[PDB]
RNA sequence: GGUGAAAAGUACCCCGGGAGGGGAGUGAAAGAGUACCUGAAACCGUGCGCUUACAAUCCGUCAGAGCCCUCGACGUGUCGUGGGGUGAUGGCGUGCCUUUUGAAGAAUGAGCCUGCGAGUCAGGGACAUGUCGCGAGGUUAACCCGGGUGGGGUAGCCGC
RNA sequence: AAGUCCAAGAGUGCGGCAGUGAGACGGCGGGGGAUAAGCUCCGUGCGUCGAGAGGGAAACAGCCCAGAUCGCCGGCUAAG
RNA sequence: GGCAGCCAACGUGUUGGCUGGGUAGGGGAGCGUCCUGCAUCCGGUGAAGCCGCCGAGUGAUCGAGUGGUGGAGGGUGUGG
């Protein structure tokens, strides 16, 4: 239910921006956001890691010698994992990585770390991050310092505003996201969510049906 | 994620060559024959353990019954008597007795003697 | 504010792998399977009696 | 303490059990008894050990200054060097491993007092 | 003089001023603990009698709380497999005795 | 496979037939010298400390004299809540692993060190048990739109 | 009917995970053998070894005593 | 005198009582290695590795205690 101040590149503010409660008071659930953000990161583990087994490697298709009465160890090539150079026992081979957990898992956990940033007040509606027609990372920096103190911030911008995200993207502690792209992780990493009016619109109207 | 297992072998390596130092041969030297040895030290500083208990009241026993038989007394006796006596002194520091200061196991063995049966081999 | 470091999962969630094999202190040398037959290699189907 | 002057030869084309069956005959010795004892000693690894002493002196002629007679070779030793590897064949097609050994002599000689 | 102190079930030979390592005693260093004898020798005389020995004690002060050697026991079983690491290190105090 | 930041890769002198070194120089370093980052263990020496040539030793462990070193105190060499090294001597003491009713076994395997060498992975697989979400419902598969891990997708599947 | 009952860590039922299915000697009851075997085959709310350390039997898995949580330079005992 | 497992009492961390040999095997809780998300810290005034000294823990082991060597990367917390 808080009421977030839109406020204006000039150091103004025009309107505010009602936050229902079903969408950014949800308590928040540690166990279930903890496996939301754990499959997401399995998703992006490129397991392109591999090995070769005993059949594999190069060779190998002799029996070094033969197998009674020289004196010496059975082997039956010299491609086994015992020799060096032979296969690998239990190696890796590529593995897709990614888990398939609930639609509305997924949603939860958005809701509830996005609670948890609305509870502290870090969450922020801009009309936009600075003047157009031209990028500029000296005052949209000026203007997100005046914003907020802290390291990390998400900037949830729409799609089509360019001018907007370039002139924050070389900023070192910036992450630029779309609202419909919107995750669970992105928004714990920041400390402060700064939401365009736009976008924050955006997002309540996906979910207000 | 392909690990190099020689961090974490040599470790109990050097904790067992360490423990092995002094030892005469090749089981001061090499990991496995000194791991060998270490099995076989610690089990007999165990067992040694739980017997030096019973070596020194052997030894305690044998000082004082060479000095009671000079005071004149059996040690069997001199030990029921001092029961009897109610003198509750054990083994260890009744050899030291023996050894230190005669005088007062003398004092003792007679208060030992004093307090013992007319007839030992009587039926009672 | 709940950062990316406080997540945790709960309680009697993840249970450790048990690694076989790997000493006598757990279980070793012959890694639960006791000794030789034909189950100390590879199996019985279980359709058979 | 006293001064000192060292020499060393590497790769010596000699086993190092071999050059220290001589070296046992003049280690702690003066320097002129120790070349004497090695030209009349009939093992031919007399040659390096020897000439590594003598070159020990002449440092302490020419880079410490000091007395000749007054040498004595303290320190003398033959550690190991690299090995080469050949094989002989053998009977039956039976293929042995032979050494070809080295060795590293050390001399340290002090100017000790009369 | 010189008493027999009887502490943690052991009995040790004692004169004014020795210092002794016993067993565990609850006593903050610096307190003064008074123990029971089981006998006193004075010169060439010694109490052996069971009530006038209950009628003298020791007493000593606490200087410190001890570890005593470190144990390191592994028993162990040949071909069976059994191995059993572990180690004990004592609690113990040492007593400065004062009077008797 | 690995000198060094850079060859600045050791001018000149001395021993040696050379190889190799010793001075001198180069360099932050030559415990970096084109046998070159770090330089472990096995294995091989040299120097010192203690011990050992009347003694039947799974090679240790427990008790232990003598000697040697070191830390305190008083003092000026002898104790002390001490610590190390070595050990005359005394008690006890039948390697490890496999496999066996039972092996120190004269059953197997192992010369030594260093590196390597064995319950892994796939699947809406099956069963059971934790944990989480929703709950008489639960969930989508292919697929479509997202430079992403996000969003749509009711076909089916399980419960009823 | 009681006993044990801050324990036997006891029964029974359902389920997950097993290993085992070569046993040995000793006491008592027996078959085979020659009322031989350190033989072989059975029975035993019999024991120990297996899978058991410690003490005794000179040494000596299976016999007697006794079941090792660790420490102590305390005491009392068991078989002997 | 120290530890631990089961259970009980007041009560909410203590105390007490029982118990703690063990192979195949079952269960529980952990040590050390490496790669990583996030968070912090250390490092040419010298990281890692190695060699020691002096210590520590119930065990795997530890030493953001110290020296020698060394010459560029490491520690710790909480998850994967
Ligand atoms: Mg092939
Ligand atoms: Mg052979
Ligand atoms: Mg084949
Ligand atoms: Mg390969
Ligand atoms: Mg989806
Ligand atoms: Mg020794
Ligand atoms: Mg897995
Ligand atoms: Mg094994
Ligand atoms: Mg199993
Ligand atoms: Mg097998
Ligand atoms: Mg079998
Ligand atoms: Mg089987
Ligand atoms: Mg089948
Ligand atoms: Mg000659
Ligand atoms: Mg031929
Ligand atoms: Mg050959
Ligand atoms: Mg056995
Ligand atoms: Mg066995
Ligand atoms: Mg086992
Ligand atoms: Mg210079
Ligand atoms: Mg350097
Ligand atoms: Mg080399
Ligand atoms: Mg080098
Ligand atoms: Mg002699
Ligand atoms: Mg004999
Ligand atoms: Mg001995
Ligand atoms: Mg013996
Ligand atoms: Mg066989
Ligand atoms: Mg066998
Ligand atoms: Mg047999
Ligand atoms: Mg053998
Ligand atoms: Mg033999
Ligand atoms: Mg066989
Ligand atoms: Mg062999
Ligand atoms: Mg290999
Ligand atoms: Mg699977
Ligand atoms: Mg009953
Ligand atoms: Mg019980
Ligand atoms: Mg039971
Ligand atoms: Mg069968
Ligand atoms: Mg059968
Ligand atoms: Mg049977
Ligand atoms: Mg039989
Ligand atoms: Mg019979
Ligand atoms: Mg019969
Ligand atoms: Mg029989
Ligand atoms: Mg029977
Ligand atoms: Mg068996
Ligand atoms: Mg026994
Ligand atoms: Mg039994
Ligand atoms: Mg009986
Ligand atoms: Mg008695
Ligand atoms: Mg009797
Ligand atoms: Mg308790
Ligand atoms: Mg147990
Ligand atoms: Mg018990
Ligand atoms: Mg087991
Ligand atoms: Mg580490
Ligand atoms: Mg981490
Ligand atoms: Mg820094
Ligand atoms: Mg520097
Ligand atoms: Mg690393
Ligand atoms: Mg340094
Ligand atoms: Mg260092
Ligand atoms: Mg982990």
């Amino acid at each position: 239910t808080l009421k977030v101040d839109v406020k204006t590149p000039a150091g103004k503010t025009d309107g505010s921006v009602e936050l229902p409660a079903e969408l950014f008071d949800v308590e928040p659930n540690i166990a279930l956001m903890h496996q939301v953000v754990t499959a997401q990161l399995a998703a992006k583990r490129q397991g392109t890691h591999s090995t070769k087994t005993r059949g594999e490697v190069s060779g190998g298709g002799k029996k070094p010698y033969r197998q009674k009465g020289t004196g010496r160890a059975r082997q039956g090539s010299t491609r086994a994992p015992q020799f060096t150079g032979g296969g690998t026992v239990h190696g890796p081979k590529p593995r897709d990585y990614s888990q398939r957990t609930p639609k509305k898992m997924i949603a939860a956990a958005l809701r509830g770390a996005l609670s948890d940033r609305a509870r502290n007040d870090r969450i922020h509606a801009v009309t936009e991050l600075v003047e157009g027609q031209t990028p500029s990372t000296k005052s949209a920096k000026t203007f997100l310092g005046t914003l907020t103190e802290n390291k990390k911030v998400l900037v949830v911008i729409g799609r089509t505003d360019e001018v907007g995200a370039k002139s924050v993207r070389n900023l070192p502690g910036v992450h630029v996201i779309s609202p419909d792209q919107l995750n669970t992780y992105d928004v714990l990493n920041a400390d402060d969510v700064v939401f365009s009016v736009e976008a924050l619109n955006a997002y309540i109207s996906a979910n207000s049906k | 994620a392909r690990v190099k297992r020689a961090l974490n072998a040599q470790k109990k390596r050097r904790t067992v060559l360490k423990a092995s130092k002094g030892y005469r041969g090749q089981r001061s030297r090499l990991y496995r024959k000194a791991k060998e040895q270490q099995l076989h030290s610690l089990t007999y500083a165990y067992r040694d353990r739980r017997a030096r208990k019973g070596e020194f009241r052997k030894l305690w026993i044998s000082r004082i019954n060479a000095a009671a038989r000079a005071n004149d007394i059996t040690y069997n006796r001199l030990i029921q008597g001092l029961k009897a006596a109610g003198v509750e002194v054990d083994r260890k520091n009744l050899a030291e007795l023996a050894v230190s200061d005669p005088a007062a196991f003398t004092a003792l063995v007679d208060v030992a003697r004093a307090a013992l049966p007319e007839d030992v081999n009587a039926p009672s | 504010v709940i950062k990316l470091h406080d997540l945790k999962p709960a309680p009697g969630e993840k249970k450790a792998k048990t690694r076989v094999g790997r000493g006598e202190g757990s279980k070793g040398k012959t890694a639960g399977r006791g000794t030789k037959g034909t189950k100390a290699r590879k199996n019985v189907p279980v359709m058979f009696e | 303490e006293f001064p000192s002057a060292t020499a060393k030869a590497r790769y010596v084309r000699v086993s190092a059990t071999k050059a220290r069956r001589v070296i046992d005959l003049v280690r702690g010795k003066s320097v002129e008894e120790a070349l004497d004892i090695l030209r009349w000693a009939p093992q031919a690894a007399s040659e390096p050990v020897a000439k590594v002493i003598a070159s020990a002196a002449a440092n302490a002629q020419n880079n410490e200054g000091l007395d000749p007679s007054t040498l004595v070779v303290a320190t003398v030793y033959a550690d190991e060097g690299p090995t080469a590897k050949r094989i002989r064949p053998r009977a039956q097609g039976r293929a042995f491993r032979i050494r070809k050994r080295t060795s590293h002599i050390t001399v340290i000689v002090e100017s000790r007092p009369p | 003089t010189y008493a027999i102190v009887k502490t943690g079930g052991k009995q040790y030979k004692v004169a004014a001023g020795d210092v002794v390592k016993v067993e565990k005693l609850d006593s903050e260093p610096g307190a003064s603990v008074s123990l029971p004898v089981a006998l006193v020798v004075d010169g060439a005389n010694v109490t052996s009698k069971a009530d006038d020995l209950a009628k003298v004690a020791v007493t000593a002060e606490v200087l410190e709380h001890t570890k005593g050697p470190k144990i390191r026991i592994h028993k162990f079983k040949n071909k069976t497999g059994y191995h059993k690491r572990q180690g004990h290190r004592q609690q113990l105090t040492v007593l400065k005795v004062t009077g008797i």
